[PDB]
C-alpha cells in the first residue's frame, strides 16, 4: 500500500497540455499517459509525466491499444535526461474510470508492481483536488464475497518543488491572494468550507439514496464508517460545553472590545491632529 | 605540468598544477606536440 | 437504539433488559469497554453509564432510509447557514 | 605535509629506501599563524613514522645540531629513537 | 516490393497443449510466424510486422516494427494457459493497424486460429462488413482441432471482399505431420 | 498591492543568507558590512531592522545575491 | 579536478577534498569502484559536479622527485 | 552521473526549529534550513553536515592530524605478566585505583569525593606507565596518557582554550583514565 | 526585412515550468534543450513546449545537440500528436544573469542556419528566486547590418517598453551581438485554475479551529505588547506640544484572529449538531 501521492504542478500542466493537444483535433474520451516520480518511506512523489499514444473503442470495452515500446523508450529518454524519475503509475483525463482501465493498470504493474493510476479531470474546474490516486488491490474481501479487481483509493495532494513554486507564482501574478489572509479572505475561506461541506454531504446523500432505492448494492462495510461519521457529532447545547463556549466567547470578545477601543482612540487622536493642522494652515495663510 | 599520465600513449593525459588555484588533468591543444611538452616544465593553459 | 442525544443509560433498563441484577450491569459494561466495543465511562452516584461509540454495525433498508433522512436534515441545515453567511457577509466577502 | 607524505610514499615505492632528514630543527621546533602550518607538516611526518611497523625496508636518519629546539614528541618510542 | 503492414495474431490458448502438430502446436505456430514474417520482410524490407496474442487477453507485446527480432522475442515463453477471444482479437488487430507509422503501407492481417471460435454469426459478418468499409485485408489460417472448413469462417472470408476482390484466403492445414508449405504455396505468394 | 509588497519584503530575508560583520553605519538604509567571504561591501539596509540593533560589531545576515543587510 | 578522498562511508559514499582546498560530500562515488578506493587516494573528479570521474595513480611532487 | 556533490559544513549554532548557522570547511558561514526528513536532534552545535551546494539546505549529517595527533598514547596490550618485580607496587595501584573504577558507589556509601591525585613518584624508565597500562588492561579501560597537545592546561601560552581542550578531549569524549607527560616538570 | 522590437515570445505555462525545473535539476551544471512550437507570424514566437536533452560533457554547445535523440523525440512526439517545429533552444546560466557567451553565439548561429528566426532563451535557476523569474530571449545581429549604418531592428511601434536591461547583459555585450526579445507568457484559463489548485486550502481548513490553548497565549502576548505600546503612545502624545502604527497593526492582528475564531466557532456549533 501507499500512504500518499503528492503530485507536482508540472504533471498536471503536462496532462492539461496533452488533453488540449489531443482533443483539439481528435475529439475523444480519456487520454492516457505515464506518471513518473520518486518513492519515499511510503509516500509517492509524482514529478514528471509523458503521453503514450492510446486508442480505445466504446464497443466491448476492451478494444484498446496503449503502446509498449513507446512507453519503454520515452522512459529511456527521460531516464537519460533524469535517472531519478521512476515509473510509478499512469494517468487518464476521463472523469470516470472505464471498464477498460484494469488492463492498462496491469500493463503498468508489469513495469511497476506498486503502480498507482491518477485520474486528472482536466475538463472540470471545481471545489478542489483535481487528482484522484487509485491503487489496484486483490483480496478475498474477508467477509465472504465474490472477488474482483477493484481500485482501492489512496489520498492525493498537490505539492511543489521550489523551481516549480516560483514558476507557478510568477505564472499567476494577477489573482494570487495575500498569504497573510486578513478578514475578507478568512471569511471567504469559511464560506468555501461551508460550501465544500454542503457538497460532500449532498454527494453522500445521493449515494445513500442510490443504495436505499436499490440502484446500488449495500456495501455492508464502510457504510458503517459513515455511521461513525453520524456518531461523531459533538452534541452541542450540553451544559458544560455551553458554559465553556460562553466563557471563551467572552474571553475573545473582551480582547475584541479592547482593540476596538484602541482603534477608536487612535482615530480620535488623528482627527484632532488633522483639525489642528488644517486650522494651523488656515491661520498661517493670512 | 606536474606529471605525464600516459594512459596508452594515445590519450596520455597531463597533470598540471596552476600555481595555487588547483591541479588538473588536461590534454594539450592540437597546436602543440606531445614530445614538445615534457614533464615538469611550465606551460600556458586556456582559462576555460 | 438510543436516540443519540440521551446516550446515557440508566441501571434499571439494563437490569430489566438483559434480565441481570443491578450489581452486574457495572461489570458487564466494564467488560464490553475492556474488549474494545465501547468507549464510554461509568458513574455510580447517579449510576448512569456515559456512552460513546467506536464499534459500528450492519445496517438495513429502513435504517438506511431513516439515516439518510437525518443526513438530508443535516445538509439542509448546512445549506441554510451557508446561505445566511454569504448573504450577511456579501460586502466583506470580495 | 603533502611533500612529507609524497616523499614517504616514494620511499615506500622503492623497496630499499633510506630517508635522510637534515636540519630537523626547522620542522621539529616545539609547538607554541605559520606555527599552525609547521605543526601540520611535523605531525604529518610523525604520522608517517608511526605508519610502517613490520620492520619494513624503509628506514630514516635524522640529523640536527640542536636537541633542545627539537620537539620531544619526535623522539618518543615508535619514532626516531636511536640518539646517536 | 509492395509497401504493407503485417499485423500477425498468434494463439496461446490451452487447446495448443496437445501434440496434434509436431512436438506441440506452440513451436509449429512459432515457426509459422517466423516463415510468414520472413517472406513478408524479404519481399519488402521497408515493411513492418507486429504480434497480438489472443488467449483471454490481447497484448501488443510487439508493435508494428520492421525488425522481426522483437516479434521473435515476444513469441517465446508464451505459456499456453488461456482462452481464445476471436471477437476482440481482430478488432484490436485493426485498432493497432490504424496506428500505422507509414501512410502508404497496405493492410494485411494474419491470425492464428487454433481453437474453435465462439462468435455469433451476425457478429462475424458485421466485422467482415466493417473490414470491407475500412479496406482491410485479413487472411485466416486454421490449425489443430477445429471444425474443418468452418461455415462462419468461409462466409467471413467470402464477405470480407466480394464481387471480384483480391481474394483473402481461408487456409486450412492438413491434420498430422504437416508444415506451412501449403500455407506458403498459395497464400504467401499471392494474396 | 500593499500586502503583496509586504510579503515580498518578508521574502527578501529568506533562507539562505550569508553572515557578515556589520562594520559601520553610513546613513539611513545604508551601511558597510564585512562578509564572512573575506570582503567588505557597501550595502543597503531594510527598513524593517531597527537601527539600534546594528552595533558596529554585531553580526548581521545579508542577502546571498545582492549582499544587502536583511 | 584532482582530489583526495578523506574517507569512504557506507550510507558507497565518499568525502572529497579538492585541490582548491574545498571539502565536499558525495552520496555516490561515481564511475570508479568503491572497493578499489581508500583514504588518501588521488582521483580526478568533475570540476562542476565534483563527482569522481577517474582514479589516478600516485603522484610525486617535482621537489619530491628531485629529492632522490 | 546525474548526482551532484554537496559541501561539507559545521553547525555552529541552532537558530530556530528551521534555521541553522553552518560554516563551510574552507568557506564562509550561511544561515540555512534543514532539508525536511532529518532529525533536528542530530543537528547539534559541532556536527558535520552536508549542505546542498545551491540552496545551501542541510541535506544530511555526517559523522565526525589536528593537535590531538599527539594526545592519545593508548596503553596497548601491556598486562600484569609483562611487569616483573612490582608486586607491592601493583597492589598499591589496585588499592588506589580499582575502587574508583570497579566500585565508585562505596565512596557514596561512606560519603566522600573519590581521591584524584595519586603520585607514583619514582625513577623514570622503571615501568610507571607500564604499571598503568597493566592495570588499565586488567580493567580494559582506555588509558589516555597525556601527550600535552589537546590536553595542555598549565601551559601559559593560552589560558582557557587549553582548559577546554584538557576537559573536553578526555573524560567527556574518552571515558576516563588519564596521565601526564613531562613527569617531573609541573611537580617541582 | 529587419525584425521588429514588437516581436515577442509566447511561452506556455508548461514550457516555462519545464525549463525552470530542468535548470534547477541540472544546477550547478548548465543544461540545454529544444523549444518546440511555431512562429505563426513575423511578430510572434509561440513556444508551445520544451523537452530536455541528455547532458553532455561539452556543456551547452553544438556537439551537445545529438541529432539521434532530437530526431527520435521529435518524430515520436509527433506520433503522440505534437507536430511542432524547433523554434529555438533554452539553456541555463546559474548565477550568471541572462546573457549569451561566445559558445552560445556559435550555437545560436548554428540554430539560425536551419531556422532563420530561432530564439536563444537564457534562464538563471538559482537567481529565479521566489517571486522573480530571470528569463530572457535573444537573437543574434550580424555585424554586417549594424556596422553598415543600419539599425539592428526597426521599432515600428511602442512595444519597446522593455525596461532598462540588467547591466550584466551590458557588460557581456547585449546589444553588440544579440538583440533581446521582449517576453510575454501565455496562460490559458484552464491551466491558470489548475495551477491555482496548488496552494488552495482544503474545505476542512476553513471550518477548522485554531488551538484554543494557543489562541489564549497569543491573545495574552499581543495584549501585553499593546500595553507597552499604550505606555509609549501616552508618552509620545503627551510629549508632543512609532507607537501609533505598531498599535494599529497589533489591533488588526488581534481583531482578525479573534473575529475569525469566534465566527468559526459559531459556524461549527450550528453545522455539527
Ligand atoms: N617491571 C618491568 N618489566 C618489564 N619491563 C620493564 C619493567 N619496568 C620497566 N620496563 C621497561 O623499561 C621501560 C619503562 O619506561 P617507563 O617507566 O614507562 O618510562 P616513563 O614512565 O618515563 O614513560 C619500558 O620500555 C619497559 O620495556
Ligand atoms: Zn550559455
Amino acid at each position: 500500500a501507499v500512504q500518499k501521492v503528492v503530485v507536482h504542478p508540472l504533471v498536471l500542466l503536462s496532462v492539461v497540455d496533452h488533453f488540449n493537444r489531443i482533443g483539439k483535433v481528435g475529439n475523444q474520451k480519456r487520454v492516457v499517459g505515464v506518471l513518473l516520480g520518486s518513492w519515499q518511506k511510503k509516500v509517492l512523489d509524482v514529478s514528471n509525466s509523458f503521453a503514450v499514444p492510446f486508442d480505445e473503442d466504446d464497443k466491448d470495452d476492451s478494444v484498446w491499444f496503449l503502446d509498449h515500446d513507446y512507453l519503454e523508450n520515452m522512459y529511456g529518454m527521460f531516464k537519460k535526461v533524469n535517472a531519478r524519475e521512476r515509473i510509478v503509475g499512469w494517468y487518464h483525463t476521463g472523469p470516470k474510470l472505464h471498464k477498460n482501465d484494469i488492463a492498462i493498470n496491469e500493463l503498468m504493474k508489469r513495469y511497476c508492481p506498486n503502480s498507482v493510476l491518477v485520474i486528472i479531470d482536466v475538463k472540470p474546474k471545481d471545489l478542489g483536488l483535481p487528482t484522484e490516486a487509485y491503487i489496484s488491490v486483490e483480496e478475498v474481501h474477508d467477509d465472504g464475497t465474490p472477488t474482483s479487481k477493484t481500485f482501492e483509493h489512496v489520498t492525493s495532494e498537490i505539492g511543489a518543488e521550489e523551481a516549480e513554486e516560483v514558476g507557478v507564482e510568477h505564472l499567476l501574478r494577477d489573482i494570487k491572494d495575500t498569504t497573510v489572509g486578513t478578514l475578507s479572505q478568512r471569511i471567504t475561506n469559511q464560506v468555501h468550507g461551508l460550501k465544500g461541506l454542503n457538497s460532500k454531504l449532498l454527494d453522500i446523500r445521493s449515494y445513500l439514496e442510490k443504495v436505499a432505492t436499490g440502484k446500488l448494492p449495500i456495501n455492508h462495510q464502510i457504510i458503517y464508517q459513515l455511521q461513525d461519521v453520524f456518531n461523531l457529532l459533538p452534541d452541542v447545547s450540553l451544559q458544560e460545553f455551553v458554559k465553556a463556549f460562553y466563557l471563551k466567547t467572552n474571553d475573545q470578545m473582551v480582547v475584541v472590545y479592547l482593540a476596538s477601543l484602541i482603534r477608536s482612540v487612535v482615530a480620535l487622536h488623528n482627527l484632532i491632529n488633522n483639525k489642528i493642522a488644517n486650522r494651523d494652515a488656515e491661520k498661517k495663510e493670512g | 605540468c606536474t606529471k605525464i599520465i600516459n594512459a596508452d600513449s594515445e590519450d596520455p593525459k597531463y597533470i598540471i598544477n596552476v600555481k595555487q588555484f588547483a591541479k588538473f588533468v588536461v590534454d594539450l591543444s592540437d597546436q602543440v606536440a606531445p614530445t614538445d611538452i615534457e614533464e615538469g616544465m611550465r606551460v600556458g593553459v586556456d582559462r576555460n | 437504539t438510543r436516540p443519540a442525544n440521551h446516550r446515557q443509560l440508566t441501571f434499571e433498563e439494563i437490569a430489566k433488559s438483559a434480565k441481570i441484577t443491578v450489581n452486574e450491569v457495572e461489570l458487564l459494561v466494564m467488560k464490553a469497554l475492556s474488549v474494545g466495543l465501547v468507549k464510554g465511562s461509568i458513574d455510580e452516584v447517579d449510576k448512569r453509564v456515559h456512552m460513546t461509540w467506536v464499534q459500528p454495525r450492519v445496517l438495513d433498508l429502513q435504517q438506511i432510509k431513516g439515516m439518510k433522512d437525518r443526513l438530508e436534515f443535516w445538509c439542509t441545515d448546512v445549506k441554510s447557514m451557508e446561505m445566511l453567511v454569504e448573504h450577511q457577509a456579501h460586502d466583506i466577502l470580495t | 605535509a603533502k611533500l612529507v607524505r609524497d616523499a614517504f610514499a616514494l620511499a615506500k615505492e622503492k623497496a630499499p629506501s633510506i630517508i635522510f632528514i637534515d636540519e630537523l630543527d626547522a620542522i621539529g621546533t616545539k609547538r607554541f599563524a605559520g606555527d599552525r602550518e609547521v605543526q601540520r607538516t611535523m605531525l604529518e611526518l610523525l604520522n608517517q613514522l608511526d605508519g610502517f611497523q613490520p620492520n619494513t625496508q624503509v628506514k630514516v636518519i635524522a640529523a640536527t645540531n640542536r636537541v633542545d629546539i627539537l620537539d620531544p614528541a619526535l623522539l618518543r618510542s615508535g619514532r626516531l629513537d636511536r640518539k646517536i | 516490393m509492395v509497401l504493407e503492414s503485417t499485423m500477425v495474431c498468434v494463439d496461446n490458448s490451452e487447446y495448443m497443449r496437445n501434440g496434434d502438430f509436431l512436438p506441440t502446436r506452440l513451436q509449429a505456430q512459432q515457426d509459422a510466424v517466423n516463415i510468414v514474417c520472413h517472406s513478408k520482410t524479404r519481399s519488402n524490407p521497408e515493411n513492418n510486422v507486429g504480434l497480438i496474442t489472443l488467449a483471454n487477453d490481447c497484448e501488443v507485446l510487439t508493435t508494428l516494427t520492421p525488425d522481426t527480432g522483437r516479434i521473435l522475442s515476444k513469441l517465446h515463453t508464451v505459456q499456453p494457459k488461456g482462452k481464445i477471444t476471436f471477437c476482440t482479437g481482430i478488432r484490436v488487430a485493426h485498432l493497432a493497424l490504424k496506428h500505422r507509422q507509414g501512410k502508404n503501407h497496405k493492410m494485411r492481417i494474419i491470425a492464428f486460429v487454433g481453437s474453435p471460435v465462439e462468435d455469433n454469426e451476425k457478429d462475424l459478418v458485421k466485422l467482415a462488413k466493417r473490414l470491407k468499409k475500412e479496406k482491410v485485408n485479413v487472411d485466416i489460417i486454421n490449425f489443430g482441432e477445429e471444425e474443418v472448413n468452418t461455415e462462419k469462417l468461409t462466409a467471413f472470408v467470402n464477405t470480407l471482399n466480394g464481387k471480384d476482390g483480391t481474394g483473402s484466403h481461408l487456409v486450412t492445414v492438413p491434420p498430422g505431420p504437416s508444415l506451412a508449405d501449403a500455407l506458403i504455396s498459395s497464400p504467401i505468394l499471392a494474396g | 498591492e500593499f500586502l503583496h509588497a509586504q510579503e515580498e519584503v518578508k521574502r527578501i530575508q529568506s533562507i539562505p543568507l550569508v553572515i557578515g560583520q556589520f562594520l559601520e553605519a553610513v546613513d539611513q538604509n545604508t551601511a558597510i558590512v564585512g562578509s564572512t567571504t573575506g570582503s567588505n561591501y557597501y550595502v543597503r539596509i531594510l527598513s524593517t531592522i531597527d537601527r539600534e540593533l546594528l552595533k558596529p560589531n554585531a553580526s548581521v545576515a545579508l542577502h546571498k545575491h545582492s549582499n544587502a543587510l536583511v | 579536478l584532482v582530489s583526495n578522498v578523506i574517507e569512504l562511508l557506507d550510507v558507497k559514499c565518499a568525502v572529497i577534498k579538492t585541490s582548491t582546498r574545498q571539502t565536499y560530500f558525495l552520496p555516490v562515488i561515481g564511475l570508479v569502484d568503491a572497493e578499489k578506493l581508500k583514504p588518501g587516494d588521488l582521483v580526478g573528479v568533475n570540476k562542476d559536479s565534483y563527482l569522481i570521474l577517474e582514479t589516478l595513480p600516485t603522484e610525486y611532487d617535482s621537489r619530491v622527485k628531485a629529492m632522490e | 552521473l546525474q548526482s551532484v556533490g554537496q559541501i561539507v559544513g559545521e553547525v555552529l549554532k541552532q537558530l530556530t526549529e528551521e534555521k541553522f548557522i553552518v560554516k563551510a570547511t574552507n568557506g564562509p558561514r550561511y544561515v540555512v534550513g534543514c532539508r525536511r526528513q532529518l532529525d533536528k536532534s542530530k543537528l547539534k552545535p559541532g556536527t558535520r553536515v552536508a549542505l546542498d551546494m545551491t540552496t545551501l539546505t542541510i541535506m544530511r549529517y555526517l559523522p565526525r592530524p589536528l593537535v590531538y595527533n599527539m594526545s592519545h598514547e593508548d596503553p596497548g596490550n601491556v598486562s600484569y605478566s609483562e611487569i616483573g618485580g612490582l608486586s607491592e607496587q601493583i597492589r598499591e595501584l589496585r588499592e588506589v585505583i580499582e575502587l574508583p573504577l570497579t566500585n565508585p558507589e562505596l565512596f557514596q556509601r561512606v560519603g566522600i569525593i573519590p581521591p584524584k591525585g595519586c603520585l607514583l613518584y619514582g625513577p623514570p624508565g622503571t615501568g610507571k606507565t607500564l604499571l598503568a597500562r597493566a592495570v588499565a588492561s586488567q580493567l580494559d579501560c582506555n588509558f589516555l596518557k597525556v601527550v600535552s597537545s589537546s590536553i595542555v592546561d598549565k601551559y601559559i601560552g593560552e589560558s582557557a582554550r587549553l582548559i577546554r581542550e584538557m576537559f573536553n578531549y578526555a573524560r567527556d569524549h574518552q571515558p576516563c583514565i588519564i596521565f601526564m607527560d613531562e613527569i617531573d616538570a609541573i611537580g617541582g | 526585412p529587419a525584425v521588429d522590437t514588437a516581436e515577442q515570445v509566447y511561452i506556455s505555462s508548461l514550457a516555462l515550468l519545464k525549463m525552470l525545473k530542468h535548470g534547477r535539476a541540472g544546477v550547478p551544471m548548465e543544461v540545454m534543450g529544444l523549444m518546440l512550437g511555431e512562429f505563426v507570424d513575423d511578430y510572434t514566437v509561440r513556444v508551445i513546449d520544451v523537452f530536455a536533452m541528455p547532458q553532455s560533457g561539452t556543456g551547452v554547445s553544438v556537439e551537445a545537440v545529438d541529432p539521434v535523440f532530437q530526431a527520435k523525440m521529435l518524430d515520436m512526439l509527433k506520433q503522440t500528436g505534437r507536430p511542432e517545429m524547433v523554434v529555438g533552444w533554452y539553456h541555463s546560466h546559474p548565477g550568471f544573469g541572462c546573457w549569451l557567451s561566445g559558445v552560445d553565439i556559435n550555437t545560436q548561429q548554428s540554430f539560425e542556419a536551419l531556422s532563420e528566426r530561432a530564439v536563444a532563451v537564457v534562464v538563471d535557476p538559482i537567481q529565479s528566486v521566489k517571486g522573480k523569474v530571470v528569463i530572457d530571449a535573444f537573437r543574434l545581429i550580424n555585424a554586417n547590418m549594424m556596422v553598415l549604418g543600419h539599425e539592428p531592428r526597426q521599432t515600428t511601434s511602442n512595444l519597446g517598453h522593455l525596461n532598462k536591461p540588467s547591466i550584466q547583459a551590458l557588460i557581456h555585450g547585449l546589444n553588440r551581438h544579440y538583440y533581446s526579445i521582449t517576453i510575454n507568457y501565455r496562460k490559458n484559463e484552464l491551466e491558470q485554475k489548475m495551477l491555482l489548485n496548488l496552494h488552495k486550502k482544503s474545505w476542512m481548513e476553513g471550518l477548522t479551529l485554531q488551538d484554543y490553548s494557543e489562541h489564549c497565549k497569543h491573545n495574552e502576548s499581543v495584549v501585553k505588547e499593546m500595553l507597552e505600546l499604550a505606555k509609549n503612545y501616552n508618552k509620545a502624545v503627551e510629549e508632543e506640544d512609532d507607537p501609533k502604527r505598531h498599535l494599529e497593526e497589533h489591533v488588526d492582528v488581534l481583531m482578525t484572529s479573534n473575529i475569525v475564531q469566534c465566527l468559526a466557532a459559531m459556524l461549527d456549533t450550528v453545522v455539527f449538531k
